[PDB]
């Protein structure tokens, strides 16, 4: 249990979630205020989601004025529920292992 | 054209997020202070009220297409930051006219204030102030009769009006209630009122209370020679039983009722303001419940809206706070809505609150009505902040008088009337009221004592510094 | 004896903290959540609550003694810190039965929330909630019919109802209305509604859309050969005009209208609810405004109090919440308060924000109407949340079906459908939901479309790590 | 930014990473302990690593012992890294884009 | 106009108007709870407020209680308003200055 | 606790308070520069401290240039202390009340 | 069905009656009846969905000579407001008098929302 080292990989998938999730919100945002962006995002994005720095860096060459736009939602999600997490993920984790073991055990 | 249905969800900015428009004088603008959920960008958030109290929903339909979108989408026109607060903005945003009821508070308010406060890429909303246009407010009764129909009908010139809240709250029989009536009126005060609880309850029922204080306000007012009134409460569970109450206390001849707008609702008070003005009766409108609403900055309705939907919706009197006594109220906020439900013509001013010009087109100015928490060492103030046209009102600063309930009318007629002699001559009040009421307890005893009591910490602390 | 009378101010706590009392069963409890402002102690701001919302005020008054305070004195019972949080407390407090007007909501709050929240000496107040004692749950009617009778009387049995909101919210001529009525109820779709906001307006005037909607519909009901409904609000600026609309829908026939209660107001409201229990129309209500007072938790009235009066008042539905959807709503919360309109006694349990056992004395349950924001993909976590006795509604979730409306009309009835067999047959919609929604989704190429629009972030990341 | 949307799915998919490492863990203890079972382990959870629900009670159907282990691992290694994970994603979400937003804008 | 000296004999003044004003919500709350203590408290503090430090003492030695609380009402007074006092002393002093001068100059 | 009115009626003792030490300034200034007119100010100024407004509308009636001097120093004290106030006058009730509860309790 | 009587309580009674029959749309002369009792009956053809069809009889003893009276398109607008769905407007063509530029204004006037002077 390589704690120093779990955590660190755990936050690495985070941010790279927190991307994809920022990318959600943007794409949702363009959907109303710009058509044709949002599909351009959609298609440009489609399998580039598994590491969250090498997709913004992917996106920054096309175009920097979107990417610039992920940041700041990624930024701005983790800063709202960042928080709340310890508890969601290891309350989570109680309450699911325990109800395994009252379906089967 | 019909541009072509596509299926799917959009940005609400893109419809109603529109920095380039320019508001006419028929559109309802509001102007709501706003904090955004973190990834939601402000000029989205904006957008998402405008559409969702207007035309909007979170797919796009079809039927959008069957008319005219543009004629009649809410449009945020302008955000902006709240200097010196993060991630609080204000958006202003402008309503057509066609999309409102005539003469209806609660279809105004359904709309601008129905569903959007509760909107989870939201955090917090609060409804700072409407413009409401004189197009729709002429489509409004108003107040049944306002200030100076209201001064010539009870004589009263010249002074702030007095009154007095009868205490306890709850608990006192009918005749005793007339009782406490009867001698506070017959000791100056120009009125008495219902608590705005005391409606109708097993230790006092409503039709035994005017009864007995009818026969209250006509003792007094045949010994003091001056117009007495006493604010019947007819807050009732339904629109029949608050009629019923309304209608008794006019076979009673009685000159004013009360009513309790938020807690009955602004569809019972329309229909008791119309009632009023057919039948000649004063109404006097307590705003219980409205610190649920309006209290804090981050979340809700501000008071001076309220205050705005209650002139269209109808009343003579309204509480407008003290300032100064138990429950809170700002003052440079607090002059600026007195200046709302007063005047004809109020400036924009965002330094009192008020972040729209408003027009009433003659529609008659409501009295505020400063109450709770004040006694005698209040009243410089008071006469200052509110001047003539105001009720000032003391339950516990009138009852409340070491030696009991006649000398503390007593007190207070007294105060009153010293006052009212004061600025009649042309004494300032807010500079010279101390003096005033010192001087007038130099030969009443009973305003001595009172001012004694209620005169409240002092500092005083101290010099050394000797050279 | 009455103990002489001292004038002067004494601290609340003294008369009204009564830390020793045990609560009778014909109390009325209530649960505040405050933070009392620097230097004022949690007892005396308990207290002061206590004192403020029953029969005290700021300073020492004789006419106490002409009655039984002890009788009547709201009191301060339990004080407890919020575990895990600065200067806020719960603060309990019983009401005596007798201060009550029987069958009047509108009185129960303005005694309980009517001045409290706006005292100088509190920085913030939220109303958790109250437990009704049954001797006082009996003086009201509650909902005109309830659930069991609202089956009943529209064959309606063994699955969710299924509703949807014309959109655009404004905009639409009546003939448009009835049209995109005719064409949602044709589908498979139980009800139809009109918008909060959509009362009486230049673009459509009330008695038109009546006229337009009745014969839609007529025809779709003929169609499908399934009973149909549409709630026409009645929402109206007085209480004259709400009754005149009521009175043409049962004129039209009509099974069912709809009331904003809180924009319109409780006695209006209760009005409304007791025409419908002597007129057989089912009564569909609206919660416009709720979130201005019930969002924020350290100040306001939670929800779970707006329901359980609402139910008293008279309503055969009230919205719920979606938790999934576009607008807030705490799951555990929901839970909780859905119980409070359904059940009959609903066990205390803090985890669900339950403070007060509350039972309601065979008072029928109010249907829970889980609408804003949800579509296709929620269908199973809804049916699991709410069960079978809920309405679940679909506004641009019906009208936004990429083919326009008539194919997204069918796609929410196809889906109704499959969902209701499913459930009949005995599978599990929360854990099937979305397989029974693939399903169905293979041979309707309309709910197929549907679905995919809706579907929605997914997440999907992965695998590397080797050996 | 449906907020407790996106915390409620982050939280899903922090469950399911911690799963996995907790997977991790339990192989390697039985590359020490049970070279076997660790070949079974590694064979049967190739691709299955998806959903960490999902996965535990397709283990347990198998083997209750095994998948008890995981369920352990996961929530012990939960409860000794969750409360770093705010800070960590927020000034590692901060300073990554301080890089970009340095060099580009 | 030394200004370390000047804000420390400021600092103790306010220091001992605020303990003068907790004194004051806390005979206010006796007047309520305690009638005869609050009397007590009343004729023992007559002419004793000049030094906030010097009065909590001599309370000290009479009713301990007593101190303890003006001791925390003072410090939740302070906690509630201090932050908002050097803005209300510039402005009001600004303001007061230009009244004197529009009244007389 | 009325804390508005408490605030309101500290800021009127501090404005008061601040008046006077800029009394104190003026007249050491005086001290040196114009020994008489200190005189003057010294012996006018002796007593009639209590209210600093009242006391500088009765300064303006008699020397009006005066007057003006005890004005720009009041302000001026006012605009280079009275940010440091706050945390003086909360860390300085903490201290003290700390060092009470110590000895006592 | 023309509704148009001696007082406002007959005026009601015939009005009721064809709305007991079912009928659609009643008349009513504006002018020679009164704005009083065809305002009641707009706000009553509103209540109960019955079409108003208004008979200007009577307006050319106002509106005819251009030296004195009042024009037509007062009248058209005063009856808008007042309350009607159908009003005369003239034929220009047929047996009784009718200028046509003043027709087309006046039409526009009775019919569009926003009517640029001219």
């Amino acid at each position: 249990m390589n704690l120093k080292q779990i955590a660190k990989d755990t936050a690495k998938t985070l941010q790279s979630y927190l991307t994809y999730q920022a990318l959600r919100t943007v794409l949702a945002q363009l959907g109303e205020t710009n058509p044709p962006l949002a599909l351009w995002l959609h298609n440009f994005s489609a399998g580039k989601v598994q590491d969250g720095e090498k997709y913004i860096e992917e996106l920054f060459l096309e175009k920097p004025d979107l990417a610039l736009r992920i940041m700041t939602v990624r930024e701005h999600i983790a800063e709202e529920i960042a928080e709340f997490l310890p508890e969601m993920v290891v309350t989570g984790i109680q309450q699911a292992n325990m109800e395994k073991r009252r379906q089967h055990l | 054209s019909a541009a072509g249905y596509k299926a799917g969800v959009k940005d609400y900015k893109l419809t109603y997020y529109t920095p380039d428009y320019t508001p006419k004088d028929t559109d309802l603008l509001a102007a709501f202070r706003f904090s955004p959920q973190p990834g939601v960008p402000a000029d989205e958030a904006g957008a998402a009220i405008a559409a969702e109290s207007s035309t909007g929903t979170w797919t796009t339909v079809w039927t959008d297409l069957l008319t005219d979108m543009d004629r009649y989408k809410g449009k945020c026109y302008h955000i902006e930051p709240v200097q010196g607060e993060e991630n609080s903005y204000f958006a202003f945003i402008a309503y057509p006219l066609d999309l409102f009821e005539e003469g209806s508070v609660t279809n105004i308010l359904t709309s601008i204030v129905g569903n959007v406060f509760g909107f989870k890429a939201i955090r917090s909303l609060r409804l700072e102030d409407i413009r409401f246009p004189v197009a729709l407010v002429k489509t409004f009764q108003g107040p049944p009769h306002g200030i100076q129909v209201e001064r010539d009908l009870l004589n009263k010139y010249g002074r702030p009006m007095l009154g007095c809240t009868i205490k306890p709250k709850l608990g006192l029989s009918a005749k005793n209630y007339g009782r406490a009536v009867y001698e506070c009126l017959r000791g100056g005060l120009d009125f008495t009122k219902d608590d705005e609880n005391i409606n109708s309850q097993p230790f006092q029922r409503w039709r035994d209370r005017f009864l007995f204080v009818a026969d209250a306000i006509h003792k007094s007012q045949a010994e003091t020679g001056e117009i007495k009134g006493h604010y019947l409460n007819v807050t009732a569970p339904t629109c029949e039983e608050m009629m019923k109450r309304a209608e008794f206390a006019k076979e009673l001849g009685m000159p004013i009722i009360m009513h309790d707008f938020l807690t009955a609702g602004f569809t019972a008070n329309t229909t008791l303001a119309k009632w009023c003005r057919d039948n000649g009766v004063l109404l006097h409108i307590h705003r219980a419940m409205h610190a649920v609403i309006d209290r804090q900055r981050n979340h809700g309705i501000h008071f001076r809206v309220l205050a705005k939907c209650l002139r269209l919706s109808g009343g003579d009197h309204l509480h407008s706070g003290t300032v100064v006594g138990k429950l809170e109220g700002d003052k440079a906020s607090t002059l600026g809505f007195v200046d709302l439900m007063r005047e004809d013509h109020i400036e924009a001013d965002r330094s009192r609150g008020v972040f729209f010009t408003q027009d009433w087109a003659s529609m008659p100015g409501v009295l505020p009505v400063a109450s709770g928490g004040i006694h005698v060492w209040h009243m410089p103030a008071l006469v200052e902040i509110f001047g003539d046209d105001s009720v000032l009102q003391f339950g516990g600063g009138t009852l409340g008088h070491p030696w009991g309930n006649a000398p503390g009318a007593t007190a207070n007629r007294v105060a009153l009337e010293a006052c009212v002699q004061a600025r009649n001559e042309g004494r300032d009040l807010y500079r010279e009221g101390g003096d005033i009421l010192r001087e007038a307890g130099k030969w009443s005893p009973e305003l001595a004592a009172a001012l004694d009591l209620w005169k409240e910490i002092k500092f005083e602390f101290e010099t050394m510094d000797k050279l």
